[PDB]
């Protein structure tokens, strides 16, 4: 359009994402080794 | 906007806040993640000779979101701020970087 002139289910899922990230990191570290 | 009665013409919203719908008693707050630039957004000037308003021009009807690589953390803002070094803005309209 060319512009002008110039809670309980959120952290419980973010911790799950940050735990799946750690699981992926451990999985990657266990394969290269 | 028109926050009072007996008004011969309603004032155009000041640049920061904008309005979209019809007949709005108050301006709508420009939520963080956008901006509202407009020049001719000046409430009409009642001349003392005939007590009649004139020269009213409407403000920005649309939210007109903040383009890519440009954010706005603070609401009720006319201009859009560039995202800082080290952080990215992936899509237009991002509240923060």
């Amino acid at each position: 359009g060319g512009g002008v002139n110039q809670i309980l289910s959120l952290m419980e899922d973010e911790d799950a994402e940050a735990a799946q990230e750690e699981q992926a990191i451990v999985d990657v570290d266990a394969e290269m080794q | 906007f028109n926050d009072e009665f007996s008004q011969p013409v309603c004032k155009a919203c000041w640049s920061g806040s904008f309005a979209s719908k019809r007949g709005l008693p108050t301006c709508e707050i420009a939520q963080p993640g956008t901006f509202t630039n407009v020049a001719a957004a000046a409430n009409a000037t009642f001349n003392t000779a005939t007590l009649i308003p004139t020269g009213l021009v409407k403000g920005a009807q649309a939210p007109t979101p903040c383009g890519m690589g440009y954010f706005q953390s603070s609401a009720e803002t006319t201009t859009c701020t560039a995202c800082a070094v080290g952080t990215y803005a992936d899509q237009a309209g991002l509240a923060a970087c």
